[PDB]
């Protein structure tokens, strides 16, 4: 195989920032950062910005398929949820950028199977109260879906079988949690 | 589909 040729991706991906200092309203405190489509460019990009670990609290950052908005409200993410990973203030250290690198590695390389269409992004939230990270999918009722894309996580994080994580739709985020699911 | 495993994204850092 030649090696001129950069590595492409399924998908075309997009790195979005948060951070509350813009607007009083929510949405307008995104920004795109940039669009990649192989290989080589996600860790150009990767390797230019700042680990998680290093924001500062309130801050996100959201890697999604390049047309789906970060957001509930996208039509991808209305009838959607998340499977969430809830850290620990001492797993800022200890946890969150691998966590969330190996949560980038996972979208990028569509480690889902039949069922990496169904996952729209991934989000960090880092959080004086404690991290979240979480990986976004399209349809919260396709439980065969959801729950393939959960064990794909939890195996891809090394979380062991003790460790319990769960499914929210957005829905019920958005009102004022249950889990849908967990595994 | 493009699938790339764990490894073969690393080695291309
Ligand atoms: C992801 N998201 C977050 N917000 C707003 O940002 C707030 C914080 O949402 P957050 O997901 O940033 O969590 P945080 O840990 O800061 O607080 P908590 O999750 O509410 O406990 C939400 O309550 C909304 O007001 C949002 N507002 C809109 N309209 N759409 C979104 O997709 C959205």
């Amino acid at each position: 195989p030649e090696h001129y040729i950069k590595h492409p991706l399924q998908n075309r991906w997009a790195l979005w920032f948060f951070k509350n200092d813009k607007s009083k309203t929510w949405q307008a405190n995104l920004r795109l950062i940039s669009k990649f489509d192989t290989v080589e460019d996600f860790w150009a990009l990767y390797n230019h910005i700042q680990l998680s670990s290093n924001l500062m609290p309130g801050c996100d950052y959201s890697l999604f398929k390049d047309g789906i908005e970060p957001m509930w409200e996208d039509e991808k993410n209305k009838r959607g949820g998340r499977w969430l990973i809830t850290l620990n203030k001492q797993q800022r250290r200890s946890d969150l950028d691998r966590f969330w690198l190996e949560t980038l590695l996972c979208l990028i390389g569509e480690s889902f199977d039949d069922y990496s269409d169904d996952v729209c992004g991934a989000v960090v939230n880092v959080r004086a109260k404690g991290d979240k990270i979480a990986i976004w999918t399209t349809e919260c009722e396709n439980r065969e879906a959801v729950t393939h894309i959960g064990r794909v996580y939890k195996e891809r994080l090394g979380l062991p079988p003790k460790i319990v994580i769960g499914y929210q739709s957005h829905a019920d985020t958005a009102t004022k949690t249950k889990n849908r699911f967990v595994v | 589909r493009i699938i790339y495993s764990r490894l073969q994204l690393l080695l291309l850092k």
